[PDB]
């Protein structure tokens, strides 16, 4: 037909029972929204909700990648400017436009280099959106509680070592001087928790 | 997709092809011409041939390669003549 | 090792006394060569730049 | 009261306060010295320093030190922070590999292009454009060109930047290198 | 569904089939533009690096 | 009257797997090199340069 | 406009938007074009005169050189030649760097049967297979690559140790004789004014207070040094420098500026070793509880 299968006349087409009860979700998300902008839940580009996602957390650092506009950013010509600065600081009797020419030659190239990189990076944003991004569909991996199951696995281990007993228990912290301030008969080092 | 090539074969024809690019390119320069026999295969065939006559690895390789090169020598001699 | 070495006085409680000597053993990777496997995003874009300008 | 060396109040200056340890030559810091740099002759110590400081900052050591040496944090919050850090790292790596796997494709398209240039102008021509000495004639021209390449390749020393430390009010993080809000 | 490396939805490549360079360049090929051509040789089957630990 | 080199110098980018310099094709060839005897796009274009 | 900020310049429609492109800038001087064209052509002809490929070449006159190549000497040659260059080149284009190194090595090198052991002999040598792969250098080995104290400071009975400590809200500096005798008192960012009842705490421990403090301390440090040396009989009259070991506590901001204020004294103070002592907390006594934890 004339347009998408997952979007009908009035908005997104409501498959699960969540959409029949809560049909705001059919047509609304964010400020950036249009009627053709449903079913693509990502909006245009440079636009509100355009950001591609990677394992659910959106990608807002793209420029930072290609080393345009970053604190760590890629630097084209250094030897130039340091050479010219050196000259400028040495003495005022002789003057060097011999260096300034080398240098501004360098910059003159740098311009087209940058337009190139920016271009290629926009191509990356597109490729990424097609073949990698899940469009904010999958659960975050980037915060420790999202890995809770993993941590649990190790708590379990420390428990079975303890005769299957103290879960999530840890050794009591002692003192800075713990070992050397304590008389005989008292524990000088922190024990396993089951061994209290 | 699974390589029909067993890793030994891989090592062999890959090594053959790194010793000479002409042997590698021959059948397929641009697209694969697949109804013509190719040097890489012919040479692998007579490699195994040598091996089962008890010629060792290195010598068999340089020998097969010499075969291809002397054939090529004939050809380009005719070309010049 | 570091623990024993320290309590015997054969290694300092802070710092690396062999830091320079040890640089041979470390794979110092020159910005001029390219290794296809890096988590360095800078080096990649650097060689991209180099070849495009070429 | 007795403070550690990385403590806030550590080296005090007051009428009562006095500094602890043999303070010169062979010193209190004798084997406690984290870094040693012999200054090369005719080298400003500002390069020396900015190299040291860049080093510590990029390897996140000055991070750690600032962090632990200011205030106390329970082993749980410390865990939460180090693991959060490490997991965000994991994520961003898995991003970089994607970027890079694309960029090697970009570079491939560039090199491919360069090949097409080759068979438009012929290989040798392309080579000429690339700085080939075919006018080289005698060795003296080669030596001028290579004296050019020599004077290029020899590296000027890097001034590399170290982000300043931001002092906020009650100092929720003394790791603060930027004004962005953090999750403690 | 995810790739292991960076979580891609596809297996990476540049080229796959033997003919694609030919078939793409076809009128050039009949023309005979492609005879000494080194771009259709060098990179024809070229595939990505293994970026892997 | 009053009135070049790259931004970097690197070695050669690695060779992608499946990629090779085509056979009988001299990569390093200059204009002070000798003229090859035949007529190829390559030989004719170097000649013409 | 009204109680709000004026927009940035580019937020307005173009100032010259109504003036046609031909006008900005005007191209005038069209009169001179023709003149300078004829001029340049006449010039060219002169440059042709200063200095002063369709020589018909028949293919039948060449035949001898063709028969030269049909002899299998020359084809033995071409075969050898072509088998050399078939070896899988990694170059792909003329590269400036690699050329440079190559010819660099040509300048460096212009400046510069016993029975084969079988596989069985190496089967009986366990050691050999561990020699082939080993990292460890075999030959007399350099001693300076072993000894502990190799890269480390080397002091002198006369050296002054300058301590620059950068703290969060403060920075200070001192000096000490090698035998640990204190020279002048500790100049501090709150000792020198520079601190309280002022611009703020945020800038208190800043870069230039560290600078102020160090440049103020060195200034006073010189004369008392000449005194302490005048006492023991070391005149240190002229053309002399003070050998300095700069020890730095830090990672705070006041560090940078501090050392800079030393660098400008390079005509007086000679810095032999720059080594920082910054405490690292493995674990220890509780630090003061901050706001959140
Ligand atoms: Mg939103
Ligand atoms: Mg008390
Ligand atoms: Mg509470």
């Amino acid at each position: 037909r004339q347009h998408d299968s997952g979007v009908n006349q009035y908005g997104l087409k409501p498959t699960n029972a969540y959409d029949y009860i809560n049909p705001t979700n059919l047509i609304n998300f964010g400020r950036g929204t249009t009627f053709d902008n449903l079913g693509v839940r990502r909006a245009g580009r440079g636009e509100i909700d355009s950001s591609p996602s990677h394992s659910g957390s959106p990608v807002f650092t793209q420029a930072k990648l290609i080393g345009l506009s970053g604190e760590e950013q890629l630097t084209m010509c250094q030897s130039e400017t340091m050479a010219l600065r050196l000259c400028m600081a040495k003495a005022g009797k002789e003057t060097c436009e011999r260096e300034s020419r080398a240098l501004d030659s360098c910059l003159g190239r740098v311009g087209h280099l940058r337009r190139a990189m920016s271009e290629a990076c926009w191509e990356f944003n597109d490729w990424f959106i097609q073949n990698v991004s899940d469009n904010h569909t999958k659960p975050f991996q980037h915060r420790p509680h999202d890995w809770r199951h993993f941590y649990a696995q190790e708590k379990l281990v420390r428990e079975r070592q303890q005769n299957g007993h103290a879960y999530g228990r840890r050794p009591k912290q002692f003192s800075f001087g713990a070992r050397y301030v304590k008389t005989d008969g008292y524990g000088k080092r922190p024990r396993l928790p089951y061994n209290k | 997709d699974t390589s029909t090539l067993s890793p030994e074969r891989v090592a062999l024809r890959d090594e053959l092809a790194r010793k000479s690019r002409l042997v590698a390119s021959e059948g397929m320069r641009y697209y694969n011409i697949f109804w013509v026999r190719k040097p890489l295969d012919t040479m692998e065939k007579e490699y195994y041939e040598l091996k089962r006559r008890g010629v060792d690895h290195g010598e068999a390789i340089r020998k097969v390669l010499q075969g291809f090169y002397s054939g090529l020598a004939v050809k380009k001699r005719v070309a010049a003549i | 090792a570091k623990a024993q070495a320290i309590r015997i006085g054969l290694y300092p409680r802070f710092g690396n006394p062999f830091w320079f000597r040890s640089q041979k053993f470390r794979p110092k990777a020159y910005q001029e060569n390219y290794d296809p496997t890096t988590y360095s995003t800078k080096r990649t874009v650097e060689h991209f730049a180099y070849n495009w300008v070429q | 009261g007795g403070y550690m060396m990385y403590h806030r109040k550590a080296m005090g200056t007051m009428k009562y306060s006095k500094w602890k340890g043999a303070h010169g030559g062979i010193s209190h810091f004798y084997g406690r010295t984290p870094m040693v740099e012999e200054v090369r002759p005719n080298e400003p110590i500002t390069l020396v320093d900015r190299r040291i400081m860049h080093y510590v900052h990029h390897s996140r050591l000055r991070h750690f030190q600032l962090f632990r040496s200011y205030q106390e944090k329970s082993n749980s919050t410390e865990c939460k922070l180090r693991e959060g850090e490490m997991l965000r790292r994991r994520w961003h790596r898995r991003l970089q590999k994607s970027f890079i796997a694309f960029m090697q494709f970009k570079t491939m398209k560039v090199l491919e292009d360069q090949a097409r240039l080759v068979n438009t102008y012929g290989q040798a021509a392309v080579n000429a454009a690339l700085g080939d000495p075919w006018n080289a004639t005698d060795n003296v021209a080669r030596e001028r060109k290579s004296a050019a390449v020599r004077r290029q390749v020899r590296a000027l020393p890097m001034v590399n930047v170290v982000p300043k430390h931001v002092a906020t009010m009650k100092q929720i993080h003394n790791d603060r290198f930027n004004y962005r809000w953090r999750v403690n | 569904r995810e790739g292991w490396l960076f979580g891609q939805q596809v297996q990476l490549h540049y080229h796959r089939f033997p003919d694609e360079q030919l078939i793409t360049n076809l009128s050039r090929w009949r023309t005979g533009e492609t005879v000494g051509d080194i771009a259709m040789q060098q990179f024809r089957n070229a595939q990505p690096f293994d970026i892997e630990d | 009257m009053p009135l070049h080199g790259n931004l970097f110098y690197f070695r050669e980018y690695p060779m992608y797997p499946g990629e090779y310099v085509p056979a009988e094709h001299n990569t390093l060839s200059s204009l002070r090199d000798e003229l090859r005897l035949d007529l190829t796009a390559q030989s004719l274009k170097e000649a013409w340069m | 406009r009204r109680g709000k900020p004026r927009p940035r310049a580019g937020m307005f429609p173009d100032k010259y938007r109504r003036v046609p492109m031909l006008l900005k800038p005007q191209q005038g001087g069209q009169q001179y074009f023709n003149h300078f064209l004829i001029r340049s052509t006449n010039d060219r002809l002169t440059q042709q005169d200063v200095d002063n490929f369709i020589s018909p070449q028949l293919p039948q006159m060449d035949w001898r050189n063709m028969s030269a190549r049909s002899s299998e000497e020359s084809i033995r040659e071409e075969m050898r030649q072509l088998a050399e260059n078939d070896v899988m080149q990694h170059q792909r284009v003329f590269n400036e760097r690699m050329w440079y190194e190559k010819e660099e090595e040509h300048r460096m090198k212009a400046r510069s049967p016993p029975r084969v052991l079988g596989g069985d002999y190496f089967k009986t040598r366990f050691g050999y297979s561990l020699v082939k792969n080993s990292e460890m250098t075999q030959g007399p080995v350099d001693y300076s690559q072993l000894d502990m104290w190799g890269e480390m400071p080397r002091y002198t009975s006369d050296m002054v140790f300058l301590y620059l400590v950068s703290r969060r809200r403060n920075t200070y500096a001192v000096a000490y004789t090698y035998e640990g005798k204190r020279i002048l008192n500790t100049y501090t960012a709150g000792n020198r004014g520079l601190k309280g009842g002022d611009r703020g705490f945020r800038s208190e421990g800043s870069t230039d207070n560290g600078h102020q403090v160090t440049s103020m301390y060195l200034n006073d440090l010189l004369p008392k040094l000449r005194e302490m040396r005048a006492s023991e009989g070391r005149p240190m009259g002229r053309g002399e420098k003070v050998e300095l070991v700069v020890r730095v506590m830090g990672f705070y901001n006041g560090r940078q500026g501090a050392v800079r204020a030393v660098q400008d004294r390079a005509n007086e103070f000679h810095v032999r070793y720059f080594e920082d002592i910054t405490p690292f907390p493995l674990n220890g006594p509780k630090m003061p509880r901050g706001v959140f934890k």
